[PDB]
């Protein structure tokens, strides 16, 4: 009769084909992960093709499919996915030369060598090269020259040809009823066909410009704070009200300032959390590691796993005979097949990517009911959230003093907890500006309101005002700094670090407030409480079958994002920071640079 | 359809082997009847044979 039982034949067509389809493309993938041979990368490549091809054969057919109004909450969602199909919508030759130009900066990035002036023989990649650098060497000289050896090697090479990829990113989010490619990205955000639910593509700017003034002032403490260490560290390299330079943040680029935390621990004498003696005294090993987080999992209120899973999956390293890529990486291939990848040493590290990788599958399981175009989360940060409260959770001192990981002695005081704070402020919080400063830039760059020839004229201003950061060594318009980063180079969003950081910190506090605890957040454990881990997986069996919003409120009763959390985290580093900071200039100031004098 | 099987597929999806039984305990002359197991014949004793 009429269109509604049409899609409804038609997704039924699309969901019972795809879950062969995504079941060989996964089995291919895990075949070549785990095994690095010509042969698996080719079945791979055939695999990705195929359901490539599939895809746009499903694209094509449900086209004809009218608009029209359907309200079954599926099948309307499920056409809009199919029909964004993107690089395609503009003409073939346009799609060719975009598919160009995506190969030129990736191939750019990913050899953007970097070479020694005393030799030019002896070139580093990104990796091991200046990762070991900028984690090992702190000298001041030779991290200026490695910012600005891979600030200058590559951007020359690139100005042009993000150029040409901001034009076309637009070119298709105009064709496909988009403002920019931003909106393009934000429509995974937008929300629409619910009553009283209803999320504007502008609210995400609005509510992300709300919080980031709230946070301003832990940013203003914190990177006074370190400003004042590195100074003690560096006398003649940091003005006492100047910004900081971009190659002392930690980082090469600004996104985490890990390695800051060793020069500006608050008091280095006392132990740091680290319990690896302890696992390695008691004779542990990975399946012991994965048995217990499926105990703990199943204290939270969450149900053991299938054999299928230790039948299947990988919890150790391989060794050389078959290579394999040891990044912990999950897989749900379909037809109840769930995997993980991990080479698992005896470290906290490990024990925590752990943890994430198999609550990961769990949020995967979740949605398991869910068809094949609802098979992922709500919004692009759950995942990674649920990882993280996981994450969280599990790293608290008690929940090791309950399982018998560590002494019960340690005697938690004021200065242990101020140290891990500030290590959760200088790895998580300390990417929130530089994230939102990005992601800004970008939105402000593809709208069009950002001249060329300006471009970074207006970033490097602005990083001297949002990160409070200033480049150290000045640029023409040829270099192309701001998009020297991973996610700009690969075809990725960056809001996603900002959206998973306020997701998890209101998470962790609804599912403590779920768990009866009592006294700081920071303290909490959701052990034994089956109460929290329902109330949470009452969201993570939503999926993205309804809007993200609805979910939200499912757990902590919020329909809009907010930073109340963070500050119930963090108010005793906020106490401390503004005690220390008696005596200190707060805030930076724009006009000083080290190149200038 | 195709009605293929998998030993990976977990429980539910294995195949099985199901048979059926048909009765009639109408009134009518009796074909199948049991043997009732067996006893052992004991003799010179007051039974109930
Ligand atoms: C690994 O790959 C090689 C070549 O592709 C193949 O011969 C071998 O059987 C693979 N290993 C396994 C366990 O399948
Ligand atoms: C939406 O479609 C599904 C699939 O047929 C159906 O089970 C469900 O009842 C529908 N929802 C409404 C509100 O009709
Ligand atoms: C999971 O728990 C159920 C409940 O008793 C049990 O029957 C099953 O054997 C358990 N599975 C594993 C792999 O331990
Ligand atoms: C949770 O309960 C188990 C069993 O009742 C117990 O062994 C464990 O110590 C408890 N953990 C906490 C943190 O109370
Ligand atoms: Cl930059
Ligand atoms: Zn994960």
């Amino acid at each position: 009769s009429t269109i509604e039982e049409q899609a409804k034949t038609f997704l039924d067509k699309f969901n019972h084909e795809a879950e062969d389809l995504f079941y060989q493309s996964s089995l291919a993938s895990w075949n070549y992960n785990t095994n690095i041979t010509e042969e698996n990368v080719q079945n791979m490549n055939n695999a990705g093709d195929k359901w490539s091809a599939f895809l746009k054969e499903q694209s094509t057919l449900a086209q004809m499919y009218p608009l029209q109004e359907i309200q079954n909450l599926t099948v309307k969602l499920q056409l809009q996915a199919l029909q964004q199909n993107g690089s395609s919508v503009l003409s073939e030759d346009k799609s060719k030369r975009l598919n160009t130009i995506l190969n030129t900066m990736s191939t750019i990035y990913s050899t953007g060598k970097v070479c020694n002036p005393d030799n030019p023989q002896e070139c580093l990649l990104l990796e091991p090269g200046l990762n070991e650098i900028m984690a090992n060497s702190l000298d001041y000289n030779e991290r200026l020259w490695a910012w600005e050896s891979w600030r200058s090697e590559v951007g020359k090479q690139l100005r042009p040809l993000y150029e040409e990829y901001v034009v076309l990113k637009n070119e298709m989010a105009r064709a496909n009823h988009y403002e920019d490619y931003g909106d393009y990205w934000r429509g995974d955000y937008e929300v629409n066909g619910v009553d009283g639910y209803d999320y504007s593509r502008g609210q995400l700017i609005e509510d992300v410009e709300h919080t980031f003034e709230e946070i301003k002032p832990l940013y203003e403490h914190l990177h006074a704070y370190v400003r004042a260490k590195l100074m003690n560290a560096y006398p003649s390299y940091i003005s006492p009200i100047g910004c900081l330079p971009a190659h002392l943040l930690g980082d090469m680029w600004g996104r985490f300032w890990t390695n800051l935390y060793s020069l500006t621990v608050p008091f280095g004498q006392k132990p740091n959390i680290d319990v690896t003696d302890a696992m390695v005294d008691q004779a542990w090993d990975a399946q012991r590691i994965f048995k217990e987080a499926e105990k703990f999992f199943v204290s939270v209120g969450l149900p053991n796993m299938t054999q299928g899973f230790w039948e299947n999956s990988m919890l150790t390293d391989p060794g050389n005979v078959q290579k394999a890529v040891c990044h912990p990486t999950a897989w749900d291939l379909g037809k109840g097949d769930f995997r993980i990848l991990m080479c698992t040493k005896v470290t906290m590290d490990d024990f925590l990517t752990a943890h994430h990788e198999m609550g990961h599958i769990q949020y995967d399981m979740a949605y398991a009911a869910q068809p094949f175009l609802l098979r992922n989360g709500a919004n692009e940060g759950f995942h990674e959230a649920v990882g993280e409260i996981m994450s969280l959770s599990a790293a608290t001192p008690k929940h090791l003093k309950s399982i018998g990981l560590l002494s019960p002695d340690f005697q938690e005081d004021n200065e242990t907890e101020i140290n891990f704070l500030l290590k959760q402020a200088l790895t998580i919080v300390g990417t929130l500006p530089f994230t939102y400063m990005l992601e800004k830039w970008r939105w402000m760059v593809f709208k069009g309101e950002i001249p060329k020839d300006q471009w970074m004229k207006k970033w490097w201003e602005m990083k001297r005002e949002i990160v409070g950061v200033v480049e150290p060594v000045p640029h023409d318009e040829t270099y192309c700094d701001p998009a020297s980063l991973f996610h700009v180079s690969n075809d990725y969003s960056f809001i996603r670090y900002y959206t998973r950081t306020l997701y998890q910190f209101q998470f962790q506090e609804a599912l403590c407030q779920a768990a009866k605890h009592e006294g700081p957040l920071h303290k909490c454990d959701i052990s034994n409480s089956t109460e929290a881990g329902q109330k949470l997986f009452n969201m993570l069996r939503l999926g993205k079958s309804e809007p993200w919003t609805l979910a939200l409120e499912n757990v902590v009763g919020a329909k809009n994002m907010n930073v109340r959390p963070l500050l119930n985290y963090f108010e005793p580093l906020f106490t401390w920071l503004k005690d220390q900071n008696k005596n200190s200039f707060v805030g930076w100031s724009t006009d000083w640079s080290p190149y200038a004098d | 359809q195709s009605y293929g099987f998998r030993p990976t597929y977990g429980v539910g999806h294995q195949p099985y082997r199901v048979v059926v039984l048909s009765f009639e305990l109408l009134h009518a002359p009796a074909t199948v009847c049991g043997p009732k197991k067996s006893t052992n014949l004991v003799k010179n004793k007051c039974v109930n044979f």
